[PDB]
């Protein structure tokens, strides 16, 4: 007779999916739900490129170590980027204060601008700002040292009290650098300071420090005995900020106007930067996807996937596949 | 399986019916062919779109930095950190693993469901103008054209029309 | 749905049946009316309770401040509790839309397997007794008064004492 | 339950039954006996065998000291801590006391669709020729002896080799 | 020669419900019962069956130091979390730091037992030195130079301060709640006005605590008309446990301290909104929720028994079956 | 007629589980999720036994503590165990400064070298190395003082500049823990240094600190006013650390050569020590299990299931049991 037969489709697909009661099932369609692919790109997030330090590391970029001067700053940048091998950061040795929140505050900013806080040629009528440099930073072999700090240094035979303040206007957060110089002997500290005995005060409404230099012959860093000391403050719009010093003092010459945006982040990779834009970047590559997860890297940047140890999440959408 | 169509009492699917996922084959007089039921496809395909959709975009994550540093001083923040983030990497990667397996059961039971329900309308409207022969086929007890056969798709199939007929067939 | 009753086999609901989420509708000489099925309705709001409760009652938690406060050089920290805060934003709020989506999909076909089995329970008890004539609904070969009506309601209807009769009319 | 059959239509199990979930009572005049439908048992041991381990197996943790020291001034960083186990603590016992009851549920409707599948793909094959007497139980209307009884579980029950016989039983035993 | 007839069937109703299903948007249902909390009354309530502390105009710094403006305010014996607004500024009205301030604020969040008491009587505990004239405009109360309630600015008596020493031994059966500052004067000569010694130091030290302060003479950017600083220490001296203080100038001494009970774990609420006589188990910033529901969307930042924190603007959980009216 | 019947399985079986629609189904055949077994014991983690510190702390044992030297310590260790009741620990007052940073550093160790990097007899022949004992840290009744450690003291009524350097030949990691000692008075000050304004000075290539005696009276502890701070390093394979001091330095006597591993932590439990192996720890007794979940103890080290609250997480396998 006549007939009629119910059925369902069968294809050649070959995709498999996991159920609860049955492993590896063949099914006519299924989608993945699992990102397992990046464009091994350091791309622009939100649009904005991030700043690529190059064979420097933050501290040495943000203090001026002298091969950090041909990288180029942006006044804006949504991350960070340092590589496994930039090691150029405080070439004189000695203690960052506070360096992991620096880098925490620098990772994303919306604004940023260098400018000369205290000017070499007029801040220091009574002090030597010529002679602090040293081999420990050398630029083209000679001595020299950080861009953005003066090691000033006693003019003839005197380093007489020093106060210096600057008060911002700059209508944004003004994120001031400078350093406290320890030196190996009282020779030396004499022959740099002449006084013996100093301190250095640094002050705003907010800050207020003073610092006692420690004399001791230290194990060689860059063949240096003596040792400095890094700090850095953030100062509020309208707010001053004084330094005061009797020797000892590494003071700014350069500061940053800054504006600092949301919860960014630094990245440490080899991966070349690119022109690409993303919304998802790891260290390894940028992640273009609307899945809900991924296992490219646990460190991402972004509005990403969720992480993932997942080799492997077949949605079926289609039906058990028999052909 | 949990329907006892699908690879159940219809065995194997129709690599000849192309344009969807469930429908029918027939032989009558004027012909013989596959035709996909387009409704019961579409209502498949737009509830499992749905559903994909549904898994996907459930999840609106916020603009995040995953990574922290720590100096050689924080080894116990560094380590409440490596915490968290572990933490989430299991409630994750257990719940989206177990999301997929007990779904795909579902999405499986579903297409069954489908295939069954399209079953059991043709069985009821049929009747005894035909007979059951099996997986998942009618012998019709009388002659059932294009229009017949269609009538037979939408729903609407006239047994009154076909049952002296049918009767005469079957004894 | 899963199981090809409710918006299936059966068109419609009714309004007119208040007393309960599932039973009857009967047509005999000395009236007619609806009636909820109370056992299976009472069973299935036993059941439905209890799933509300389980969602419910699983979530017990402790006395807990959420809230943490740092100055400007605990930056990371704060970062981080943030991170913690977030991550168990992303995951309750992805689990609580998918197990709502994921479970009044089960609730439907709950229900929807409620209605077929109490249509089931009165086809198997009627047998040849009456016709399926669609749309959920037996007519009887039989007279089939208050008493026989509420026979077939408890599952207690005599297929031999009406079965001359039926068989009668039936040929 | 939701397919119907087991506290369903069949009200109870078989103690009887010791060599698998699902099968089969016969009786006829060379006597009686329970038998195990060997397939839907095993598929349905596989398939719960693979949702057990699935269960167990998908969460794979990595080695962790869960425990951190803070001393009396890190009250904060300790109470950190503390949200941090609590909130694992919570989003764990959450979902795994959800899961229980959820999977659950659906391992009692599976073995029900077990039952009842079986049930319909013995209805399919006897059709006419017994009779379906409630209790999930078939009565022949037809002699069945044991090669009969065992073709029916091996779903290569022969309908028109008994249908005869049963043609008229049925008409009489109908009047 | 119709026959009679049997119907099944199922129940419709004219509710408007809809649910979510993973299949289907907008489904409406017979009935429905809402998993999300979205509901607060709007009060900061009472925790445990007790109040919280209200600070007022004045931060936690204020209150517990004693700011003159702080004086109005009252202290019960114990509380459940403690609320400042956001325009609480009343805080160190004299410059300065608050060593470890987040510490102590979370350390004072709930208290079971709260006693302030005179460790240091102002009338008896000071004869060779001035506990008079510690006053600054900087901490005005009433338009006249004042100071900190809980504190003593001492200064020189005649043109002697002499060496300080002083000793608390806890007798309280319960931590001792000890708070002080070091003043840092803006010159030398300021330095000598106030306490004549040049060259000072304070020590404080009990079984636990232990540290030497040396005054950083400068002059700082002007705050409060202040160029000098103060800073604010403070430590739980152990029952049994003695605290002690040295000092050749430069020290702010305590005059008042808190026996206490520290009660668990609370936290701080920042907000306008006010206070009720209400009981709650579960407060946020901007209300209190009463709920047995495991999900909310009022605020991720609670304190209490409380749902947890969602996104979702919607949970919707059918209970009933889709609705089909005629 | 003859008869065929469908059917299920009932057995004995009295195991209840809970399911969303209903509590208490009783089922043929079930499992159970949680773990909520141990056994009581301490167990050797990566087959590598805890170090167990008995009634001495991580302080007390580093530092030397007279009462801890007893203790037998292994080259290597899975994790640490502290009893609640172990408080033999600095016997001189003070503070143990990044104390917690350095239990957790100690934790696990895969190797562990005690050296005296400064020998006694000949490393200080300037100085008393002799007087430094205090009845504030007894050895049988006698003053004495850490094992690790040597309160130098002036030799005569001469303290001269000290300078000692030490090169980290180890191969590894050495820690380096020494004092500075904050008199309670000018006198205690001159009887011990014969200086009266004295510093330390500690140096390597990363680290750098001067420190400066603080004298005054504090409240008694272990019948001390004064005061004794206790410093920690890790000096690099190769590194110098440097000591210089004008009075005031427990210097160190021994020193510590290690390689870290990981990351464990610290047990404090009475539970007792075991020759058995675990993967999952936990303070009140091992876990062995491939379930992933456990009410046992939120606090847990190694590769273990997640803590949960409850008291019964049992998965049905089989179906409803209905006997008769
Ligand atoms: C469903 O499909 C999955 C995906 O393939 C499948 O899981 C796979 O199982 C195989 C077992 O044959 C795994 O293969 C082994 O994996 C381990 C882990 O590294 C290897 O060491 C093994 O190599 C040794 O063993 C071989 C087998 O004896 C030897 O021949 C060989 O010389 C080595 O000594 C082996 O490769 C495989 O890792 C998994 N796949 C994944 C992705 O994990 C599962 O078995 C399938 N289930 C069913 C029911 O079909
Ligand atoms: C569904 O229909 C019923 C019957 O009309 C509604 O209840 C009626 O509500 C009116 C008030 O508008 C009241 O005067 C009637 O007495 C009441 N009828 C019965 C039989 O209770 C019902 O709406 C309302 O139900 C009452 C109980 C009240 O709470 C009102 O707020 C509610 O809206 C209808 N349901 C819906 C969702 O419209
Ligand atoms: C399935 O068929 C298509 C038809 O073009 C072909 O391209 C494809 O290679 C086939 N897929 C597999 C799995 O062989
Ligand atoms: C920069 O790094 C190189 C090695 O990477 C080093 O030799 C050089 O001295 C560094 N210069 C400065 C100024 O730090
Ligand atoms: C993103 O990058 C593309 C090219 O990579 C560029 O054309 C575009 O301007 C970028 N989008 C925005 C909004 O910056
Ligand atoms: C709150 O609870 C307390 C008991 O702890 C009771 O005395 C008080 O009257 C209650 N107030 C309200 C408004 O419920
Ligand atoms: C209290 O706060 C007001 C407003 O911020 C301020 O003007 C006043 O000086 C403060 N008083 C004290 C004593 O801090
Ligand atoms: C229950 O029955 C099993 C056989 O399936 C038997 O081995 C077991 O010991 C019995 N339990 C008891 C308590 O007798
Ligand atoms: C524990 O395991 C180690 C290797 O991991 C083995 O050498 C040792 O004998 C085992 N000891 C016990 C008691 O099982
Ligand atoms: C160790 O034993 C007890 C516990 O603190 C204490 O009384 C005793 O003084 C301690 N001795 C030393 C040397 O730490």
């Amino acid at each position: 007779g006549d007939t009629l037969c119910i059925g369902y489709h069968a294809n050649n697909s070959t995709d498999t999916v996991d159920t609860v009661l049955e492993k590896n099932v063949t099914v006519t369609h299924s989608v993945n739900l699992l990102e397992d692919k990046h464009n091994g790109k350091l791309c622009k997030l939100r649009g904005v490129a991030p700043l690529h330090l190059g064979k420097c590391n933050i501290a040495g970029w943000i203090l001026g170590n002298p091969e950090c001067e041909s990288l180029s700053t942006a006044s804006s940048w949504s991350y960070i980027v340092e590589t496994p091998s930039s090691d150029n950061g405080t070439c004189y040795p000695g203690d960052f204060i506070d360096y992991e929140e620096l880098r925490e505050q620098l990772s994303s900013v919306s604004s940023f601008e260098r400018f000369e806080i205290f000017p070499k040629t007029s801040s220091w009528p009574n002090h030597d700002s010529n002679k602090g440099v040293t081999a420990a930073c050398p630029h083209a072999g000679a001595k020299s040292f950080y861009k953005n700090l003066i090691w000033l240094v006693k003019k003839g035979n005197s380093y007489p009290k020093l106060s210096k303040s600057y008060i911002n206007d700059k209508g944004k957060e003004v994120l001031v650098l400078w350093g406290i110089h320890h030196p190996s002997t009282s020779a030396d500290q004499q022959s740099l300071y002449q006084n013996a005995d100093t301190y250095v005060f640094v002050g705003s409404s907010r800050y207020s420090k003073k610092f006692k230099p420690e004399i001791a012959i230290r194990p060689k860093v860059r063949d240096q005995e003596g040792r400095m000391n890094y700090y850095w403050t953030l100062v509020e719009p309208g707010d001053k900020i004084t330094f005061e010093a009797t020797g000892n003092l590494v003071v700014p010459r350069y500061a940053f106007a800054m504006e600092r945006n949301a919860g960014s982040g630094i990245i440490i990779s080899d991966t070349p930067v690119h022109d690409c834009n993303t919304t998802c970047q790891t260290p390894k590559g940028a992640i273009n996807t609307s899945l809900p997860f991924q296992n490219i890297h646990p460190i991402t940047i972004g509005k990403c996937p969720k992480y993932v140890k997942s080799t492997k999440l077949r949605l079926a959408t289609g039906l058990r596949n028999i052909p | 399986g949990l329907f006892g169509a699908i690879a159940g009492f219809i065995e194997g699917g129709w690599t000849g019916m192309v344009d969807g996922w469930y429908g029918y084959h027939h032989q009558n007089e004027q012909g013989s062919g596959y035709a996909a039921d387009l409704k019961s496809t579409q209502n498949a395909i737009d509830g499992i779109t749905n559903k994909v959709n549904s898994v996907i975009e459930k999840m609106n994550t916020q603009f995040t930095a995953v990574g922290k540093e720590f100096n050689h001083l924080e080894k116990r923040i560094e380590n409440l950190n490596k915490k968290v983030d572990d933490g989430f990497l299991d409630i994750w990667t257990y719940n989206a693993e177990l999301l997929v397996l007990l779904e795909n059961e579902r999405t499986l039971d579903y297409h069954d469901s489908n295939v069954k329900n399209l079953y059991e309308k043709v069985r009821s409207q049929l009747k005894n103008n035909a007979k059951e022969i099996g997986n998942g086929c009618f012998e019709f007890y009388h002659k059932c054209d294009n229009t017949c056969m269609e009538s037979v798709k939408n729903g609407t199939y006239d047994y009154p029309k076909y049952s002296e007929e049918a009767k005469l067939n079957r004894e």
